[PDB]
């Protein structure tokens, strides 16, 4: 989902995050 | 009492006709409607007004108002016994900008029947409101959102202010720094340790603003009654929690204090005391109307006065005077030829931030993807004949402006200089070597010249003689040493001994003395007195007594 | 570390340290 | 004309360059980028040694972000021409963000940016960025999305010095210190090869022109095919974005959104996205098959447009969420368009919807496909409109959207003049006749703009130099209206209605808005309410430029208020002030300097200097004291206008200096004064005279030239000649001397004394010096004189008002 409304938007965690990084 | 009538109050020569009303009747409410424009004293003239009041028979009403920040002008008041507007609402509050405080913190009012009014309130505090809970009769839990217009009032008025500690590093005489000791986390702090003011977004925090003003009393409030107002110089906004200022009066009682600024949108705000501080002792303002006169050929009379600025404290003050080169002759034009009579000379905008709020979202969203010598210090230069100083120095004290001095060169020009000067105050001696210095003022120059003396230096050592005793009579000597300035002539003079012969005179340069020290003339046959005076720069001198010669 | 609440540039220096690179590229 | 275009195209879709430089290989050879382009999240893009100026347009929008290692956008793209703007980024076109390493863009080559706008935003090392003209680089309509800041270029970026280049707007216009802008002629718009040699309009993006003269447009204006610029597509073959494509190729092709990967739709003659209203896409998805049309989303919150892309084709919107446009931009941008495409769709919603913290919204008139809201909570508010700053007005006058249930919240909207809600009243179930206290703010809505009000009109009818009075021409229909149109001011309640309120001010340009709300900052004068309409104003500073309107303050809680525009008049002349720093100097005995200036208000057309010097009788002999005791040595010193400067009885000077002079002049000089005699001085500034007043006021008043004050000056102590002559010396037979002479003719002041000299021929000798206070000199025809035997000499000076005169000559004489 969208960061802005995954995070900024309710709480989150770098284990959250993770799911962009991947290359 | 004059238990004067209720009604419209529409404007403030209204209130002005209501003056010393200690009790209000009238059974149709008190409406406060004033629409004035802003232009000040509109509080002032309530409270001469209606400050009497202490209770109101009926309901009251407020709406409409333009200018008002309060009600606070209600002294007296203490209770409203809200006689119906209707049963409902015994006071009503209803669009009513600018608005934003209620009776004084002290004071504590009650409300007889019903309930209240407030709605539209953009700049009253929504927290505010709870403080009427216990005001009303009925002990209400809480105002309800019929009452309360809570999502229609305070919106750009919130007042959750954190306390912001604000301590200067130091001043200069002319500059300072403030720097905001309290620390805010623009990030989501993830709890760190204490973090007691925090912001959602760095980038709706604008940045801290600085407020600073001069004040002798220290006592200049927050708000002011006119809701224009200037006397907060008022700076650009910053992040660091730093800020530098300069152009500083020196040892000048200022007051200050610093504010957060951020987005209408954002509600939660800091905010710190009222505090001061002075400026360092500075360079001294220089002494004012220096004057003086002459008592004496020996002595002069010398006088000033401090109106200026002390920009500190005067720690005494310092005196010179020195002999300039002595008037020396105009040797331009002849003396002798014409004589000389001795004479004498003398609000914030948010759009772009959110503009670019908005665009970083959705863009981020986008992308990812699963001349002086300043010694000055007490001093004298004494004459080598020591009959008088050619400098003078003193340190005096700064409760008397004025003094005399003597044993002065007995004919002169004089200058003289008198400069105040501060302490070495602790803030400085620690470095006061590698120069910095200017304790002390800068100066203005005073030019005066001494009386003529006693006697023009009589020239003394006179006598006739007489060669080959036929040959010229001869008149000798000494030339004067101590005259009021350069001789520049003498003046020979006889006559004859006998009834109604005028007795001449003459003028000469210093000729011929060198040779024989003496004048001489061929006169004629005869028994004459002679006597003689000689002129210098400083005018005519004076004469001698008489001598006397047969001739033939 | 813990529960997060990044926003603003903060968010973006976040996901810059949190990976040093791959990203899955939009298409 | 159909005609050849520059080099093959080789088209290719969207391309993302993203964490490594290497993928830029992925953008080899094409002539154009058939969607969007970006690069982001290169942090050392210093491997760049490879550029691309192959490609020549991408047509949807560009984003740079996050990118360091880099210098100048012009490093990739040497020859990037145009953008075809099909799809719009945030409405924006060209994006560059956030990239610490740009410093330049020197992208000479681009022409045309076909819609949206442009932004660079917080690229610090950014330089030469203003001197960009981008509102020639978009459409000619109003296209006003140019938005740029944070470089820190007062002091980073003084680096501005360009060629010399074309300035305009009081700089050049530049892309870097070598590469100067270049406008084409403004028949092209940017279709020029420079600033004057142009090929036909239909090449977009300019042109290359073959050595044997043929044109060859870099892109086309309408579409492209087969290398070929045509104005429309043959028959068979659908328009994909650029270019004419067949249905089966339309159909391989695909077009990118947010989260989607959209296939192209061949139908009707365009390589359409997806199907539009009344129209769905078949379940082959090779065509749109028709339908009714009817689709259902879900509700939530619109932040930016970019969100706002989502919902569009929705008909129905649900979910008890309320709906809220929470949308803000810098300007007045496209956003009334791209929620036009987002929402032209819906006409019925489950729940309410909310606007607030809202800006650049001119109105909700893109929501005119909804008809129903239906409420559902935001509890029990039917709408909620809470500081929008520049939303005024909602929807066509026929579009009306029933609410059911609920009341509205309106508050903070500056500029939606009251009036307009008014109107929302028969969509609410009550259809009630006022709206509750608590439902929208009476003066926190539309109060700071003007949006409306009735128009109104005022003349000045007379006019003084001190005073004016002015009367409105508009009818007012006080009560039941007496006479219909022509302009009414109504009133239904006479009692409602008050007066009409005047304002003014001084303003030498005429250009002072209108009255401020803010406290304190205003600078007009406003006027009791009055009723008959007109008013007289006083205490006007003369000739000058002063602005008013007027408008009524009678609100008595009624909306249909009325105002006037501002309107300037001038004050007549008045009187002129008095003339500046006048100063008089000494020329001569006979001859006098004087200067002057008028640095004031002139109070009108200044027309002449009215220059007066009057002869003053000289300093008298006074008895006070017999001057022998002690000489005075030296002298001391400190209406209808007319011309006609006069002369001495005796002609010897000049007794009056009454001058005609122009406002040209600021000094005189004047000649044949009498020696040591004072002279009172004037200049004064004159007017010309009011056409009116060379008939109503010839009488009296005049008021054409200002005050008089008196400057004096003395002539200087006469030359040295006429001290004393006639001079010599006799005997009366022990007899007594006599010596005799005549008196001064005109001496410097009456003589004081005669004052005799004389010295012997005997060396070294002082002479002696006496007085005589004219005595009966005459009378003994002679001043008498005893003195010792011997041989002497003689003179005598003047002793007069102006003190000493020199001495005249000597002669000798001899006593036995
Ligand atoms: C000042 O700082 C102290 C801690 O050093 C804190 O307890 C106090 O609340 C602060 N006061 C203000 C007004 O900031
Ligand atoms: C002054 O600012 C510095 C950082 O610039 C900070 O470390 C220090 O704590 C500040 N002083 C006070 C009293 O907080
Ligand atoms: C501050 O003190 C001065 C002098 O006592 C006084 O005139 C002034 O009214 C005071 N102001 C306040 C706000 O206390
Ligand atoms: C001035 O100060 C000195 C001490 O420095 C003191 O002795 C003297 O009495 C003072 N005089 C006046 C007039 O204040
Ligand atoms: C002369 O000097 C004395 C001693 O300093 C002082 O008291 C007096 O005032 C001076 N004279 C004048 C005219 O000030
Ligand atoms: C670009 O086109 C040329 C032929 O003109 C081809 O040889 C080359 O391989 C292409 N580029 C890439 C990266 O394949
Ligand atoms: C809107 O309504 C008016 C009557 O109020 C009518 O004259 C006009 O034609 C209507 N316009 C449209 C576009 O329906
Ligand atoms: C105002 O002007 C109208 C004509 O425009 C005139 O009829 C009327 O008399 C004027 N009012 C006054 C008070 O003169
Ligand atoms: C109001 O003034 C305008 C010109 O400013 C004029 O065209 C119009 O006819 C005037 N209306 C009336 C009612 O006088
Ligand atoms: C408008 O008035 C301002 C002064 O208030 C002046 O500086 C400016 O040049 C004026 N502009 C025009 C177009 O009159
Ligand atoms: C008179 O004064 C004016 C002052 O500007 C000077 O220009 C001019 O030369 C003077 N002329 C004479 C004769 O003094
Ligand atoms: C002053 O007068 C002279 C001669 O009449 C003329 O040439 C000159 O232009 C005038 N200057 C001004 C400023 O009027």
């Amino acid at each position: 989902g969208g960061v802005y409304d995954e995070c900024c938007v309710k709480t989150c965690s770098y284990l959250e995050l993770a799911i962009y990084c991947l290359p | 009492d004059k238990e004067c009538s209720s009604g419209l109050i529409d404007s403030l020569e209204r209130a002005r006709e209501f003056h010393g009303c200690t009790i209000i009747t009238g059974t149709e409410p008190l409406t406060i409607s004033i629409k004035r424009e802003s232009g000040a004293h509109v509080m002032d003239e309530l409270k001469y007004g209606l400050a009497a009041v202490h209770k109101i028979q009926s309901s009251l009403m407020v709406h409409l108002t333009y200018g008002l920040k309060s009600l606070k002008f209600f002294q007296s008041l203490t209770e409203i016994s809200g006689d119906p507007d209707a049963d409902k609402y015994a006071l009503y509050v209803l669009d009513n900008r600018d608005l934003d405080e209620l009776w004084g913190p002290n004071q504590t009012v009650f409300i007889r029947k019903g309930g209240v009014f407030f709605h539209f309130n953009p700049k009253l505090c929504v927290s505010t409101i709870n403080q009427l809970l216990p005001m009303l009769a009925s002990k209400p839990k809480f105002f309800e959102k019929s009452d309360v217009g809570a999502d229609s009032n305070g919106n750009r008025g919130s007042c959750g202010t954190a306390v912001l500690n604000v301590t200067l590093q130091s001043v200069g005489a002319n500059s300072a720094m403030l720097n905001v000791t309290t620390k805010v986390e623009i990030g989501e702090p993830q709890k760190p340790s204490n973090a007691t003011i925090v912001f959602k977004d760095p980038r709706a925090f604008i940045g801290f603003v600085f407020y600073h003003m001069i004040d002798p009393y220290g006592n200049s409030t927050k708000s002011s009654d006119d809701p224009c107002d200037d006397r907060w110089k008022v700076s650009s906004p910053e992040k660091s929690g730093v800020m530098v200022l300069s152009n500083l009066i020196p040892y000048t009682n200022y007051s200050y204090y610093v504010r957060t600024m951020a987005i209408s949108s954002e509600l939660t705000n800091a905010e710190s005391d009222v505090k001061n501080f002075r400026t360092n002792p500075g360079r001294p303002s220089k002494v004012t109307e220096v004057v003086a006169t002459a008592i004496s050929d020996s002595k002069i009379n010398v006088t000033w006065s401090y109106l200026d600025k002390p920009y500190g404290v005067l720690t005494r003050y310092f005196i010179k005077a020195k002999l300039i080169n002595r008037p020396t002759r105009n040797n331009n034009r002849d003396y002798c030829t014409e004589p000389l009579v001795k004479a004498m000379e003398n609000e914030y905008d948010d759009r772009k931030v959110q503009a670019g709020m908005e665009f970083e979202n959705a863009l981020q969203n986008f992308i990812f993807v699963p001349d002086d010598e300043n010694t000055y210090k007490d001093e004298e230069d004494l004459s080598s004949n020591k009959q008088f100083y050619e400098v003078f120095a003193k340190e005096l004290p700064p409760n008397q402006t004025h003094f005399v001095f003597e044993k002065l060169r007995h004919f002169t020009r004089y200058a003289i200089f008198v400069v105040a000067c501060r302490e070495e105050i602790p803030s400085e001696k620690l470095r006061d070597t590698s120069f910095k210095k200017s304790l002390c003022s800068d100066y203005d120059t005073v030019f005066q010249t001494t009386k003529r003396k006693k006697f023009a230096d009589i020239v003394m050592d006179l006598k006739v003689d007489l060669e080959h005793a036929e040959s010229p009579v001869r008149v000798r000597w000494t030339p004067p040493v101590d005259p009021n300035g350069e001789i520049v002539t003498y003046e020979v003079a006889y006559k004859l001994q006998k009834p109604d012969q005028v007795e001449e005179k003459k003028c000469i340069p210093a000729a011929d003395f060198n040779q024989t020290a003496g004048y001489l003339i061929k006169l004629n046959e005869g028994l004459y007195s002679f006597r003689v005076r000689a002129n210098s720069i400083a005018g005519y001198g004076d004469f001698t007594e008489v001598e006397h010669i047969k001739v033939e | 570390p813990g529960n997060h609440k990044l926003c603003g540039p903060a968010l973006s220096d976040a996901m810059d340290v949190v990976c040093p690179h791959g990203f899955n590229t939009l298409p």
